[PDB]
């Protein structure tokens, strides 16, 4: 609720609004990054029907833990390692997006400081 | 305020009639007579094998018991409604659909043999 | 079978064959062979014994053909016998179509089923398909009302015929 | 259908020639095998009306209501005898002849070919329906209920014969095959719409319409119960088959004056729920329920959709057999009390458990318990006519809450309660009520297991 | 004190705060007294039918058939048509005609204006 | 077995009327108040108040206990709306306004302060979640004919 | 009949300690509360003027209906009760037992027996009593609700079998 | 102990 | 084409076999309920094999065995669908019943006509069947009103308490306006969509099902007690204890949200009605939570509990958490049919004495429904490493890492921490404190059916959502690394309002005085909502329909308008045509008028 009350209470253009940011090409600010790779393939993707909303960046490890727990019966307890590897890989995940809020928190604050430095001049 | 000898005179004589009523209600020794019925060899058979007092008997007259509604009740549905699917409902088109299952890369395709090709490394990352 | 695979598509059947490498053994396995051994067996040889009884005495029966007769279009104005011809033609075509559009729900409710999640992704195809039927179903037998008839839907095709005719000659000059 | 007539006018004789203990047996069995013999006609041609002659003819339309008017018949001479007992040979056999010249009439007027035909025949009924409720009745306003239902209905008809003939006139035959295969287009003269509220009117009074509604709850709330049961069930069914008829020839003009009638049988079919719910004799509340149903029919034919004439149909069936039921209940209660206030006698569950059950799912089935066909019937006309306007269901949504309401309110009122101590004469349940709420009943679900036979015309 | 609570539609004043038990007076004792014998003579009649052995059928109420000719017979021959009566007619039977002929009028031609002019979806209304 | 009399008839005019009306309903002339002649109908009919029939003494020896009903006694015009399973009369401990008022404000409340809430909804701090293959545009109703537009998501 | 001063102040101790039990909940804070109303009510019994036991009546009233609970304890089979009138739907009319098929009086036979020496008692017992009732009636129209009893010897109570024969308490 | 049991009769 | 669709239909072909045994007249009616009960046990053993191999392989098959009708456009087909939903529901479902029952065999035991009261358990659960394994909305309506009728009649079981009659129908009013969105629904799908089962349903993509939305969210609230139609259940709870325990339960108040997770796909679209489930669902528990806050009874006190739990039940439907909330209806089964028999249990042994103020001290005096009680308690509220928390700590996190609404989470947790509250409560009067109960000490607990029920569910609550939730495959990608004061959130506000429940249990035992609080009356008279809502409108309806509709309407103005008028008409005319004083000089006198009126006036010649 830190930033929800920065933006709320304090200054809305001060916190990155979820919808539309990072409101700053990636390429701009940020040096110049790569497109995050795809260990996951379309065929794959689908030749398991994972749900939409498991259908992140995120799923090798999730197919390869169906593929493990589909030949893992009736121990419900195993596959343990591969989960806690999608829940890490997830939790990186996690650290990407809140890298770029962050990336546009900053580039925001930067924002700031462009447009009033520059305005002073009056 | 006032239970008066007049209305005591009532309360005590409808006490001895209500009672006695009630005792009226109580049943006797016939009752309840019960006009004869047939009674089947098979259950005649079945209540000398719970008459006998044995553990073994009695635990065998349950399992009986469970077995009977193993045929009636959970075997002649198997049955039945197998022979309504599999020769009238499977046999038309589009009664009984199943989905494709989560064919995951490195899993082998019983009919075409072929094992889903694997997938490139994973980030191997470690906490 | 009884349905070819040009009146109802069916997408290849695949399974795939897990390896239960853990040393505990999955049960469902036990539970497929008993269900085969003590209700599959018996059913099927009951249903041999009834189906050569069956195979005893199979008497036949055929389609009813229905020989074409001139359509409402042909029909005279007001002369009775074609137009019954004409009306109950009309009527069996407009039940064929109504089978048309349920076999294609049908097949495409079967095609939801078997891409299940990925139902969105791999149904396109048909669901084209059944869109193209429904859309040209409405302009071919829908709001006839109650009463529909032959001379009602000679009537919409008509009046949809000019309704294009007109705005393709205004359009292209 | 002399298969049919034949064998319904030679009921005749049997009964008014048998002896003074065989008539109830004699006309009860062999209104069986008429039924029996009219359960054929349900074999219906693909699109083609079954045409056996000139003067008879037979579709997916009139061979249900047919149906359920021979096998009605049985069932007032089963609920008769009770209240028939104390009377005179003669007198009975001459219920009986108004019984059988009813059920005549209805299945000429069922399988009449011309417009005229079918409007001799289906106001011929009015004259043994008046004996019926004016003679036998035994409340105080039969001789005014009498009066009431004939001049409402005739004020209707005779507009109608005009119209019928002016048709015949003009178009050249009153034929239902001519004039739907010869249909011509209807313009907007207003000769023209006083034409068709001359062809609609009667049926809509026959309906009936919400406002134009007195003759049923000072009729059927009058009348003997069979004359209840055969008024309710089937008469009020010659309005919606009519109009099922005449829309034919109606067309396009009706919707522009479909917009008065439709929502005067959309808002009457709340107050009339609404009088159900503050009513005081059992009688008086199932004719506003069946004044409610048969407005929902009044909507699905108007509304002049496929699955509206579907569901119309359906509901039409579904509230004959249901109306039957409920004014059978009602009679057995009223004779065991010897009055119709529905507060005399409440608490019979317990007395009579089947009577209790009877009464459930006749509740049932009118609160339109699915998948019972008066539940599919109803909800075809809902979807027929959210199509037509979304609103409406909201007043559709409404009723059957309020029908549910009164559809449970008597049976608590009447049986899901405590017993009235001072009253003794509610004896051992006879099974000749119980029997026929079984008759009644099982015919029910066994046409909701194949409703496609009571689809009408349209499936 | 705490307000004492008011009198409502659907709930009278409370049986406890009843200021007549309170500040009774002789002619109110005499007007619940003769209630009383009057009451006492409706019950021991009722008694008599009531335990009578041979009482069969029912025993007829006329208080039930003075309610229900009251709500079933008198209202009409009782009805003068006063102008608060003609107005609660017009209120009520014909009010909300015109509303509902209105609304539903008013959603048939903005449909209607969407048919004909193509801004409606009928992609799968194959069915009405 | 019931004459005239006890048939209830027109609106009573005269005071004799008054208390011919009250002993036809087999009770005193005070308690006879007729109703308000307005047109309506009733007329010579008692008007019983308001109370319904949970306001009885639940331990009186009622004929009629269900509803706790005495033989013969006059019943009100409104009975089977004010009965034991329909609408009661029975007071309310809370006082009727401010238990009224309680619930008003109360459901305004909520919906006045969640109008507010929800124009200012919590989000956590972060990022917005990319996903593959133009964001799942061609396995999520995407048109293979036309070329999926870039959404390609850049490493962060 | 007529409800005396003493009686309306009966009803309000009753009332008034019930819900105070309701409130209080606890039996050791019920006795104590319950032992400081007794004082509260029996402090001023000398009230001289009428007028003035009724007015602190009117207050005593209006103090409790302010503050009696808004739940007040109720026990299941008394009225208003999670039990009342539960047992309702068993309870049979005796004379239903008139009813019962010659089979089913002869499954159950010296009951019916003893019904049948009972409505002998009800027979012969209605014009002894109807008379009784008769000579001993309020001359002109009864006066009081009360029941008039058996003063002879032998004469079953006027109206006395329903409450006699009433459906048991338990009838099951 | 048991005491009687008043019914309707459901012979019939 | 492999057994699951076989005994997948034998799991209720089977169960549908007692009623019809029952109606034969067949059946033993001695020992008839031991007849439902083995009959619901096997069905049971019958209903963990389709949960086996949907866990081995995942299958998921459809059936039309049956075809009902073709409308030309609508082949309505008596269908199933075996998913997820279904195939778990089912075997938890069953035990459910074969626990609450037996320990209605055991409660249940002085009705004359427990017979017919085992068949309705039964015809209960065969509606909840073909509810729950519905493959087009007909079916699903099908079940919808036949719980409904059910419910009615098994509320009104004493049907001679006409407060259970006046509970009855007003439960059954509540979902008939329900139902009203029901019949929107399939109305809407059958013209726009030209669809009425879900898989034509959802393959069609109806992205703006704006009104269906609405009306399944109303048919929702209708049947799942939410707010507007909430206080049906309390209503509801005049019935049996058993029919508390399984209707009331968690069965038939999930219908509406099982409805709900059903239409999941098409649930996602209109993020408006994911809004409007979070007002609703956050409301009835802060609203159903605070009335069990003040009220003092065991039986009601739960039914709010209950409807707490359906309102954060459908609150994470508003999140889009399908599967979480059908994998929480499970526990919402299991603690709270437990503690619903337990407290069947405390009624049974002190003499049906329902009222918390009348017993006490019953920790010592029976320790199995104490422990039964304090281990219900021990789920409902969700401590961790039990099947009670298997959902709610993920629940909460749910609401706390999401796009939501302040109140919408903060009724939330304070509705978590309202249910701790008279969880410690109802503890504090039963078992502990003192003795509160009449004098005749008859609490017992000495029967195999009572112990062996309540130690089923007790080994349920203790480990089947731990099963449960290491077996199912992870149907929502869980919510890695976060802040860490909103994961903890939910245990310490339920251990705050504990402690603040156990002082205030407490001030019960200080001598110091208890003023009347008008927010304790607030509560107690259920936010005055069955006070004036119950009484109210329905004047209104009932008043206007007898004096105005039935009156003023039918037998006034109907009359008036077109007969009496008429008649009337007619009536004085005649008497001026047919009074003539037979005169001859007056007769000729008219004749002579009509000749030259006739003649010339007007113009008959020419
Ligand atoms: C994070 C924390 C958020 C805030 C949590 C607040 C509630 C905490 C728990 C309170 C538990 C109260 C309780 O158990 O009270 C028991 C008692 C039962 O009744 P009784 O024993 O009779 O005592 C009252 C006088 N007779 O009843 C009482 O004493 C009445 C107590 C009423 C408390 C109402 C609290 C409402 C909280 C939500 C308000 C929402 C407003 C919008
Ligand atoms: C520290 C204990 C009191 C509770 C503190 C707040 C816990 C919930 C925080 C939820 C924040 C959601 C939005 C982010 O930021």
């Amino acid at each position: 609720g830190a930033h929800l009350a920065r933006r709320y209470l304090g200054d809305a253009s001060k916190e990155p609004d979820p919808l539309r940011m990072p409101t700053f090409p990636p390429d701009y600010g940020f040096p110049e990054r790569k497109e995050r790779e795809m260990v996951a393939t379309q065929q794959e993707m689908n030749d398991a029907q994972l749900m939409l909303q498991q259908r992140d960046y995120c799923a090798h490890y999730l197919i390869q833990l169906l593929k493990c727990k589909r030949d893992s019966f009736p121990n419900f307890l195993a596959c343990k390692h591969e989960q806690h590897d999608w829940d890490y890989c997830e939790h990186l995940d996690y650290v990407k997006r809140m890298k770029e809020f962050e990336r546009e928190r900053r580039l925001l604050q930067r924002k700031k400081r462009r447009e009033q430095r520059e305005a002073e001049m009056a | 305020s006032g239970y008066t000898p007049d209305e005591k005179l009532r309360l005590q004589q409808l006490r001895e009639l209500r009672r006695r009523w009630l005792k009226d209600q109580e049943l006797s020794p016939r009752e309840p007579v019960l006009p004869p019925r047939r009674v089947w060899p098979m259950e005649q058979f079945w209540n000398k094998f719970l008459q006998d007092g044995a553990p073994w008997k009695n635990v065998i007259y349950k399992t009986y018991r469970h077995s009977i509604f193993a045929v009636t009740h959970v075997l002649i549905p198997v049955w039945i409604i197998h022979y309504y699917l599999k020769y009238h409902v499977t046999a038309k088109p589009y009664t009984v659909v199943e989905r494709k299952p989560r064919i995951f890369p490195g899993d082998t395709i019983l009919e075409t043999g072929e094992v889903i090709p694997l997938m490139k490394e994973f980030p191997d990352q470690h906490h | 079978d009884s349905w070819d695979k040009d009146v109802y598509p069916e997408p290849p059947r695949r399974t795939p064959a897990p390896a239960p490498q853990t040393s505990l053994p999955n049960p469902v396995t036990y539970l497929t062979k008993i269900f085969d051994l003590l209700v599959d067996r018996p059913v099927t040889l009951a249903r041999e014994f009834i189906e050569q009884q069956h195979a005893k005495n199979r008497y036949y029966y055929y389609h009813r053909e229905f020989r074409r007769v001139p359509d409402i279009t042909e029909c005279e104005e007001k002369d009775i016998l074609c137009m019954f011809e004409a009306e109950m033609q009309w009527r069996r075509d407009y039940k064929v179509d109504q089978e048309i559009v349920n076999i294609i729900q049908e097949r495409l409710k079967a095609c939801q089923q078997r891409e299940g999640e990925s139902y969105r992704q791999n149904c396109a195809k048909e669901l084209e398909q059944f869109t193209q039927v429904s859309k040209a179903f409405q302009d071919r037998y829908s709001d006839l009302g109650a009463h529909y008839s032959a001379r009602k839907c000679l009537a919409k095709q008509k009046q949809r015929m000019l309704a294009e005719r007109k705005a393709a000659k205004e359009a292209a000059a | 259908m002399l298969k049919i007539i034949i064998p319904t006018t030679m009921l005749l004789p049997m009964t008014w020639m048998s002896k003074h203990n065989m008539i109830w047996i004699n006309a009860t069995v062999h209104s069986l095998l008429i039924s029996l013999i009219s359960l054929s006609l349900l074999n219906q041609l693909g699109e083609n009306s079954l045409n056996f002659s000139l003067t008879f003819f037979s579709d997916s339309l009139s061979a249900p209501l047919l149906v359920l008017t021979t096998w009605l018949l049985p069932l007032m001479l089963m609920a008769s005898q009770s209240h028939l007992s104390k009377e005179t040979t003669t007198r009975k056999k001459l219920y009986i002849t108004m019984l059988i010249l009813l059920q005549l009439f209805l299945i000429m007027t069922f399988t009449a070919t011309e417009l005229i035909l079918f409007y001799i025949l289906f106001e011929a009924t009015l004259v043994p329906t008046l004996i019926i409720i004016t003679r036998w009745g035994n409340q105080t306003e039969r001789l005014n209920a009498g009066l009431y239902f004939l001049f409402y209905t005739l004020a209707g008809s005779l507009p109608l014969l005009v119209a019928l003939v002016y048709i015949q006139n003009t178009t050249g035959s009153l034929n239902f095959l001519i004039i739907h295969y010869w249909s011509h287009p209807l313009s907007n003269s207003w000769s023209n719409i006083f034409m068709w509220l001359a062809c609609i009117m009667a049926f809509m009074v026959k309906m009936p319409l919400y406002g134009l509604h007195l003759w049923l709850p000072k009729a059927h709330v009058e009348a003997p119960i069979a004359g209840s049961m055969v008024l309710a069930a089937v008469l009020l069914k010659l309005g919606g088959y009519g109009m099922m008829r005449i829309t034919t020839i109606l067309n396009p003009l009706t919707n522009y004056m479909a917009y008065p009638f439709l929502m005067l049988s959309m808002w009457g079919m709340i107050m009339t729920s609404s009088i159900c719910l503050r009513q005081t004799d059992l009688k008086s509340l199932i004719a506003y329920s069946s004044v409610s149903h048969m407005a929902l029919v009044i909507v699905a034919i108007m509304i002049q959709t496929p699955w509206s004439f579907m569901g119309a149909t359906a509901l039409m069936i579904a509230h004959g057999l249901t109306s039957s039921m409920l004014f059978c209940l009602a009679n057995t209660n009223y004779e065991r009390v010897h009055s119709r206030t529905m507060i005399l006698a409440r608490g019979l569950q317990t007395l009579l458990p089947l009577m209790a059950t009877w009464w459930l799912m006749a509740s049932l089935t009118n609160l339109a318990l699915p998948p019972s066909i008066n539940l599919i019937g109803e909800l075809f006309i809902i979807t027929a006519s959210f199509s037509w306007s979304n609103i409406t269901i909201i007043l559709m949504g409404m009723n059957m809450m309020i029908t549910a309401l009164y559809s449970l309110y008597m049976l608590i009122t009447t049986q899901r309660g405590k017993y009235t101590h001072h009253i003794n004469n509610i004896k051992a349940s006879f099974t000749r009520e119980n029997a026929l709420m079984a008759l009644h009943i099982l015919p029910l679900l066994l046409l909701t297991l194949n409703p496609k036979m009571i689809l009408g015309p349209l499936y | 004190s705490f307000p004492k609570y008011k009198p409502s539609r659907l709930a009278t004043l409370p049986a406890t705060l009843d200021p007549a038990e309170y500040d009774i007076s002789p002619e109110t004792r005499k007007a619940q007294a003769e209630r009383l014998a009057i009451r006492s003579r409706l019950k021991r009649e009722y008694l008599l039918q009531y335990n009578d052995p041979n009482r069969l059928g029912v025993i007829e109420d006329p208080a039930l058939i003075r309610w229900t000719y009251a709500r079933s017979a008198n209202i009409y021959p009782n009805f003068r048509p006063t102008p608060k009566t003609s107005l609660l007619g017009a209120l009520f039977g014909i009010g909300p005609l015109f509303f509902w002929y209105y609304v539903f009028k008013t959603d048939r031609d903005k449909k209607e204006k969407l048919i004909q002019e193509g801004k409606l979806d009928q992609t799968f209304n194959i069915s009405y | 077995h019931v004459t005239k009399d006890m048939f209830p008839g027109p609106y009573p005019k005269t005071p004799e009327e008054r208390a011919a009306a009250a002993k036809k309903y087999n009770m005193r002339v005070e308690d006879y108040e007729p109703y308000p002649d307005d047109g309506m109908g009733y007329g010579d009919y008692p008007k019983l108040p308001d109370r319904s029939q949970q306001e009885r003494d639940p331990w009186y020896d009622w004929d009629h206990p269900d509803l706790r009903l005495n033989w013969g006694e006059p019943i009100h015009w409104d009975l089977d709306m004010y009965i034991r399973n329909r609408v009661d009369t029975s007071p309310t401990p809370v006082s009727w306004n401010t238990m009224c008022k309680h619930l008003s404000g109360f459901v305004a409340f909520m919906l006045f302060m969640f109008w507010v809430g929800e124009i200012y909804p919590s989000y956590q701090p972060v990022g917005p979640k990319q996903y593959p293959y133009n964001d799942l545009y061609l396995e999520r109703g995407g048109d293979p004919t036309k070329e999926p537009e870039p959404v390609v998501h850049y490493e962060i | 009949a007529y409800l005396t001063h003493q009686q309306k102040v009966l009803r309000l101790y009753k009332r008034a300690l019930r819900h105070l039990e309701s409130w209080c909940v606890h039996r050791d804070k019920y006795r104590y509360f319950a032992c400081l109303m007794r004082a509260r009510f029996d402090e001023h019994k000398n009230e001289k003027d009428m007028v003035k036991a009724t007015q602190l009546l009117r207050q005593a009233e209006e103090e409790f209906w302010y503050g009696q609970h808004p739940q007040p304890y109720i026990f299941p089979e008394s009225p208003g009760g999670t039990s009342y009138e539960r047992y309702e739907c068993y309870k049979v009319p005796e004379w239903c037992l008139d009813d019962w098929h010659p089979s089913e009086k002869a499954m159950y036979p010296d009951y019916f027996a003893k019904r049948e020496q009972w409505k002998r008692l009800r027979r012969e017992s209605w014009e002894r009593e109807v008379k009784q009732l008769q000579e001993e009636t309020p001359p002109g129209g009864p006066r009081t609700e009360a029941l008039p009893p058996a003063r002879k010897e032998g004469d079953l109570p006027p109206l006395w079998w329903h409450i006699v024969t009433r459906p048991r308490e338990r009838p099951m | 102990k048991r005491l009687f049991i008043i019914k309707p009769s459901g012979f019939y | 084409m492999n057994p699951f669709a076989s005994l997948t239909l034998t799991t209720l072909i089977i169960l549908t076999i007692p009623i019809m045994m029952s109606n034969s007249n067949i059946y033993k009616t001695n020992l008839y309920p031991n007849y439902v009960k083995t009959t619901v046990s096997y069905a049971f053993t019958l209903s963990l094999v389709p949960l086996l191999m949907f866990m081995h392989t995942g299958q998921e098959m459809i059936i039309s065995n049956w075809h009902w009708m073709t409308l030309q456009t609508v082949e309505l087909s008596l269908s199933f669908k075996m998913d997820y939903f279904s195939v778990m529901f089912i075997p938890v479902a069953l035990f459910v019943t074969w626990s609450i029952m037996e320990f209605s065999m055991w409660y249940m035991h002085s009705d004359p006509f427990i017979n017919r009261f085992f068949k309705y358990l039964v015809l209960f659960l065969i509606t909840m069947m073909i509810l729950v394994t519905a493959n087009n909305l007909f079916q699903l309506f099908i079940g919808w009103e036949g719980v409904g009728i059910m419910s009615f009649l098994l509320i009104g079981w004493w049907h001679g308490r006409t407060d259970a009659n006046t509970a009855a129908l007003q439960a059954i009013l509540y979902n008939r306006i329900g139902d009203i969105g029901f019949v929107l629904s399939m109305a809407w799908f059958l013209t726009h969509s030209n669809a009425w089962d879900l898989q034509q349903i959802f393959m069609l993509n109806n992205e703006c099902p704006n009104m269906p939305l609405i009306g399944l969210l109303l048919a929702a609230a209708g049947k799942s007690a939410q707010f507007g139609l909430h206080p049906w259940l309390p209503s509801a709870m005049e019935g049996p204890t058993p029919v508390s325990a399984l209707l009331h339960s968690s069965t038939m108040v999930v219908a509406g949200v099982f409805l709900l997770i059903r239409f999941y796909p098409l649930m996602e679209t209109n993020k408006l009605v994911q809004t409007m489930t979070l007002c609703l669902g956050a409301i009835t528990t802060l609203f159903t939570a605070l009335c069990a806050i003040t009220q003092n009874d065991i039986k009601k006190i739960v039914a709010f509990s209950t409807s707490s739990q359906l309102g954060l039940m459908m609150v994470t439907i508003g999140i889009n958490q399908p599967h979480l909330a059908f994998l929480h209806i499970c526990m919402h089964a299991f603690f709270k049919a437990m503690l619903f028999m337990c407290s069947g249990s405390i009624i049974h042994s002190l003499n049906d004495e329902q009222d918390i103020r009348k017993m006490g001290g019953l920790y010592k005096a029976m320790p199995f429904t104490t422990t039964a009680l304090i281990i219900g308690s021990l789920a409902l509220t969700g401590m961790p490493y039990l099947t009670g928390f298997y959902s709610k700590d993920l629940i909460i996190e749910a609401v706390n890492m999401s796009y939501t609404n302040a109140w919408a989470l903060l009724m939330t947790l304070i509705a978590t921490s309202l249910t701790a509250a008279y969880s410690t409560r109802i503890i504090f009067f039963a078992f502990l404190g003192k003795p509160r109960f009449p004098p005749l000490v008859l609490i017992n607990e000495n029967n195999p059916l009572l112990i062996n029920s309540i130690k089923r569910l007790l080994i349920g609550s203790i480990f089947a959502g731990f099963i449960i939730s290491n077996n199912i495959p992870p149907m929502t990608v869980p919510n890695t690394t976060m802040p860490l004061y909103m994961k903890m959130t939910a245990l310490i506000v339920t251990i705050m309002g504990f402690m603040l429940a156990l002082e205030l249990n407490n001030t019960t035992y200080y001598l110091k005085f208890k003023y009347p609080s008008q927010t304790y009356k607030f509560s107690n008279m259920l936010g005055y909502y069955p006070s004036i809502m119950h009484r109210l409108p329905t004047y209104h309806n009932l008043s206007m329909s007898q004096k105005s509709a039935s009156s003023l309407l039918d037998l006034i103005w109907l009359e008036t308008i077109l007969p009496k008028t008429t008649s009337f008409i007619q009536m004085k005319m005649s008497i001026m045509v047919s009074n003539q004083k037979g005169l001859i000089k007056l007769y000729f006198l008219s004749f002579l008028i009509t000749i030259m009126i006739s003649m010339t006036l007007f113009n008959y010649h020419e």
